RNA sequence: AGGACCGAACCGACUAAUGUUGAAAAAUUAGCGGAUGACUUGUGGCUGGGGGUGAAAGGCCAAUCAAACCGGGAGAUAGCU
RNA sequence: CACAGGUGGUCAGGUAGAGAAUACCAAGGCGCUUGAGAGAACUCGGGUGAAGGAACUAGGCAAAAUGGUGCCGUAACUUC
RNA sequence: AAUUCCUUGUCGGGUAAGUUCCGACCUGCACGAAUGGCGUAAUGAUGGCCAGGCUGUCUCCACCCGAGACUCAGUGAAAUU
RNA sequence: GAUGUCGGCUCAUCACAUCCUGGGGCUGAAGUAGGUCCCAAGGGUAUGGCUGUUCGCCAUUUAAAGUGGUACGCGAGCUGGGUUUAGAACGUCGUGAGACAGUUCGGUCCCUAUCUGCCGUGGGCGCUGGAGAACUGAGGGGGGCUGCUCCUAGUACGAGAGGACCGGAGUGGACGCAUCACUGGUGUUCGGGUUGUCAUGCCAAUGGCACUGCCCGGUAGCUAAAUGCGGAAGAGAUAAGUGCUGAAAGCAUCUAAGCACGAAACUUGCCCCGAGAUGAGUUCUCCCUGACCCUUUAAGGGUCCUGAAGGAACGUUGAAGACGACGACGUUGAUAGGCCGGGUGUGUAAGCGCAGCGAUGCGUUGAGCUAACCGGUACUAAUGAACCGUGAGGCUUAACCU
């Protein structure tokens, strides 16, 4: 329900004294159904829409064929929405970098977090610690376990055993949006927006309410 | 994106500072303030100057008081705390920028330094 | 600031160090910042002036190291780790002047006598 | 700590499941007697497209 | 877990490696061709690079600091001289990684690493 | 002058970490105590097991000590496993 | 054990230093008989840390800290 | 109290708060005069308590430099079962 | 032929006889606050002083500082203060060796994880021609805290004192996720200062070593104390409770038919995973339409010619990562390195000139140097092929069709 373009550092707009503003400025260029998912056929609502056109000379085949109506274009990624009345485009008929937001209202940025790798129980989850005055073999790190004894230790499949921190979808949602740029589309938000450099991000409208 | 990203930035901070600074500045610099209900005005600020330089946030000039008790502002550069352009003391940057010295009496920055 | 800690006094009646020993404002407060209530005990004093060594009262903090900073994100911050006590019941100052700069956190309609004395900011 | 009972052979060789193998037979030679690896040949008697220092 | 662009590699203390490559990169001036490690190769770009584009016109606050990050005035000169103006019209790129591999008293990766050369001779331009 | 004072060699072992299938059947690292004295050390000699030696802990007497090691009485005895 | 332990005596260079400490070096002797990459959790040995400053804990354990020559100056108490 | 069971005795002190500590009291469960009594300057890697300094001991962990941990090539264990 | 004690740390999981918050009934309930009982487990549920303590008392917070189960949860996870080894002592007991359900000072805490279990993450094969993608959503998990203030309203209520309901508006404490633009930390790969000494023949200028020798400051990146956002509304069906209508029982009655409300609980709403969902689903796009033979012939087995879409392999790499995996790029090229420019950080190099006996100073000069950065540039390396994967897709039935 609206496009979705990679971001690009952030900043601050200092003006009547906020610089609280922290911008995220993240480029949303030409959308472009490019397909239109509907009830009969296609399974649900749904509406394509691949708000990019990075040139992408060498491409997989069928991709390469997924475009068809006027100019064609080609772009890479492929997100939609759902219900509305989207148009029957194709990498045709733009959509717009000015979805209707009016404003001020808030949108929901949605990236991929950023990887740390695989990370202790320390970092994880803010629960842990330890001290320092003996026993430096489980020193300030290394957890103690799923408590229980004799019940076997199903260890009730969480707590927060150390594993990869993951790069997960984050959504951070809520997050006003101060300017938007018409022609030189930046869109700039406040703050949050996961990811870095130019993470595929997707921006969605309101939804938090 | 080479000039039309940090773009934005550069069209923003687009002030006249100084251009230079030498330490021991007391300039006022005048920072709006507010304060609030009515009343704009503005008061400076006594100076000695340490900071940074970058971001388009310069985001500094430490500016380190003697009145009563002590010290700074990060006073980057923009808006409703404005000019600060004024330099009436001169320099004896010796160890220039990052001057942590942090001390109270006859330790001065022999300014003049022409 | 955190319990324990050392403050001074930027306005008098008893004066000097005086600790923290209670950051008020719910559970786990951690620190307690300018513009914060805070539970002190006299720990130095004036032979005179109606505090003393040992007493217990509450106390804002007018100034302290890790700095105030909003708006554009100025940030004074001072070195100069205040206090200034307050009568217990009526969270009035206690104290007939008051020494040092304070700021615009405590610019509020609530301590007000403190932001109309040590003619500053 | 230690095994409680002994693993069987059905174990370790399914333990053993990956012996893994290379060897893809990719491009050796471009101008010698088939020798080369995927990039550099016979150093000393190698070079990539034109002999490098030294050749036969 | 995962880090980013820490430009360069480590290998032993922090002093090892900007104390070896003392040795290395003044070795490969002596000659044309070495036998290092992968690895160590693309390293010892980094450190061999400044040291062909640091000669120009050596004015001795130069041949200073050639003989700083090299320390030997033995190879300093052909840095300048001889070494430095047979690219002082190229940009970068005065150095081949000319792969290898197995090194059997360990297996692991080797590569030559070295750089255009020939004979002293002078003529005219041409093209 | 001094079982005097600070402190290396030398002698000793108060603390913590590491080691605990060790580098090591008691150590390594950083600290620590004595350091002209009831000091410390080389070589050789003398005390023998109910015996020795002991500023005393049942400590030490060859990685062994509320009675050493080796061989013997010996296939001790074992209402126990 | 080609074992980070034990083992008596002798010799005693330069700069610095009270010095057989310690640091950098002579003469001289060595890099310690698996290596090459990588640059996770976690373990060992270290460096630096905002504000606070013993709130830690059984206990300030461990750390951090003090540290030199000269001179000023130094309390209870005392077997002086 | 290295002796007190009741016991965190009672009073005082230090503390914002002190089952420990220091000064008293005496009701000594169950001190006591060479299986020594009460003091004692000096000394103590001795037990207990307080302070200043100092700090990642801690609030609450962050970053970084190295030896492992991981990957490849060589050699190649262990208890247990 | 060994199931390690109490307390602490770490990290928990459940119950409900609920401490706070949520909804109700009665009150000797005006209001505010309470008392008690019913319902309710979503979430939340203190720092210290003393002591080994659990507990407790005390200081001060808090919406509150719940009770209990889990080998009085938790030592192949940490501690070792309490308590059973050997030393020593006091009181007391004993002629004594010694002893104490007394006290006191000192006193070695092992284990490289095979299986189950977990947290992460790959390799197979399967989903019936093989591919590249975008989904659907059966299921699964996360999340669910709450203070204060103002408006309502100084109103209802009240003699005053005081002071709501309902509903709304702002700002916080604790917690969670993301992210470095700010404030800062680090930054042993950047710059500088300086102590001792060895060397580069010497002056000068530099380099090695001494914790990075000591130290000042700092790029990127990583980071919290920094910054930004979230625990909601709204629905369904309810709990207790309150009710309409109404028999049995001419009335009455919340129940017997039927209807209506009704809580942080339940289903959903929000975020993440998610078709191995073997019940292996859907949609879009791409590629393959050459010949023969022997069988025991509908089962095939086999040879030559072909080999696509794609995949993988290799290389240059990455804000991705233990290894695999995953993303970008491979000359139709910015994927790394180098090179140009800029930024930045350090702080005015070296050399020369002049002043001063000299240390030293001034000028050249805000110079010199400068990383992981930004803009750009094919100079170096990313080679042409080769490999795997085929050759039009089983039977039965229903419907549609030249
Ligand atoms: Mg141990
Ligand atoms: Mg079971
Ligand atoms: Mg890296
Ligand atoms: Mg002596
Ligand atoms: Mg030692
Ligand atoms: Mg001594
Ligand atoms: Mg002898
Ligand atoms: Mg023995
Ligand atoms: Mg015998
Ligand atoms: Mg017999
Ligand atoms: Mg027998
Ligand atoms: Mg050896
Ligand atoms: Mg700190
Ligand atoms: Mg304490
Ligand atoms: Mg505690
Ligand atoms: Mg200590
Ligand atoms: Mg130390
Ligand atoms: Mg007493
Ligand atoms: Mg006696
Ligand atoms: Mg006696
Ligand atoms: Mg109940
Ligand atoms: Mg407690
Ligand atoms: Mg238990
Ligand atoms: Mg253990
Ligand atoms: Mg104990
Ligand atoms: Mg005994
Ligand atoms: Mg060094």
């Amino acid at each position: 329900m609206i496009g979705l373009v990679g971001k690009k550092v952030g900043m601050t707009r200092i003006f009547t004294e906020d610089g609280v503003s922290i911008p995220v400025t993240v480029i949303e260029v030409e959308a472009n159904r490019v397909t239109q998912v509907k009830d009969l056929a296609n399974d649900g609502y749904r509406a394509i829409q691949v708000t990019t056109g990075a040139k992408k000379a060498n491409r997989v085949t069928k991709p390469e064929a997924g475009h068809f109506a006027k100019a064609g274009v080609e772009a890479g990624r492929g997100l939609w929405e759902f219900r509305l009345a989207e148009g029957e485009e194709f990498t045709v008929g733009q959509s717009i970098s000015v979805e209707l937001f009016a404003d001020v209202k808030k949108v929901d940025v949605t990236g991929t977090s950023k990887g740390k790798g695989f990370a202790g129980t320390v970092k994880r989850w803010n629960f842990r610690t330890q001290d320092a005055t003996h026993g430096n073999s489980l020193s300030h790190r290394v957890p103690g376990s799923i408590g229980q004894n004799q019940t076997p230790g199903k260890v009730f499949k969480g707590k927060k055993m150390a594993g990869q921190m993951g790069n997960e979808r984050v959504t951070v949602q809520s997050l006003d949006v101060v300017r938007v740029d018409a022609e030189r589309n930046l869109l700039l938000v406040k703050g949050a927006v996961p990811g870095a450099t130019g993470s595929d991000l997707i921006v969605k409208p309101a939804v938090k309410a | 994106s080479n000039i039309i990203k940090q773009l934005e930035q550069e069209q923003m901070k687009q002030d006249v500072p100084s251009f230079r600074p030498g330490d021991t500045v007391e300039v006022k610099v005048w920072v709006v303030e507010g304060s609030k209900k009515r009343l704009q005005a503005f008061e400076g600020v006594v100076i000695a100057i340490r900071n940074r330089g970058l971001h388009s946030a310069f985001t500094v000039r430490k500016i380190s008081n003697g009145e009563g008790v002590e010290r700074v502002f990060q006073t980057h550069s923009p808006v409703v705390d404005s000019i600060s352009v004024k330099r009436r003391g001169a320099v004896r940057k010796a160890k220039l920028y990052y001057l942590r010295e942090r001390t109270g009496k006859a330790a001065r920055i022999k300014e003049r330094l022409n | 600031i955190q319990e324990q800690t050392m403050l001074n006094v930027a306005d008098n009646s008893g004066a000097r160090r005086v600790m923290c020993i209670k950051v008020l404002g719910g559970s786990h407060r951690r620190y307690a910042g300018v513009g914060d209530i805070i539970k002190i005990t006299i720990k130095e004093a004036i032979p005179r002036g109606k505090v003393k060594k040992g007493d217990v009262l509450k106390a804002v903090v007018v100034r302290t190291k890790k700095g105030v900073r909003r708006p554009d994100g100025s940030v004074i911050r001072f070195d100069g780790n205040a206090c200034v006590l307050l009568n217990n019941n009526s969270e009035q100052p206690i104290g007939t002047r008051i020494f040092g700069p304070v700021t615009r956190e405590l610019r509020s309609e609530k301590f007000m006598k403190i932001i109309s004395l040590a003619p500053e900011v | 700590a230690v095994q409680q009972n002994k693993p069987t052979r059905s174990k370790r060789g399914m333990r053993r499941s990956h012996d893994a193998l290379t060897a893809v037979t990719s491009l050796s030679v471009d101008k010698t007697s088939g020798e080369k690896h995927l990039r550099h040949h016979i150093t000393a008697d190698g070079y990539y497209r034109g002999r490098k220092v030294i050749a036969k | 877990m995962r880090h980013r662009k820490s430009g360069r590699q480590l290998n032993r203390n922090s002093s090892h490696r900007q104390a070896m490559f003392r040795n290395m990169a003044g070795s490969l001036v002596r000659h044309e061709i070495i036998k290092t490690t992968l690895p160590k190769a693309k390293e010892l770009r980094r450190v061999v690079e400044p040291l062909i584009t640091l000669a120009k016109t050596d004015s001795v606050a130069n041949r200073r600091l050639a003989f700083a990050r090299t320390r030997d005035n033995e190879i300093v000169a052909k840095l300048f001289n001889e070494l430095g103006p047979r690219f002082a019209s190229r940009a970068g790129g005065y150095t081949r990684i000319l792969k290898c591999g197995f090194r059997a008293g360990d297996n692991a990766p080797m590569a030559y690493i070295e750089l255009v050369d020939r004979s002293e001779k002078a003529e005219a331009a041409a093209e």
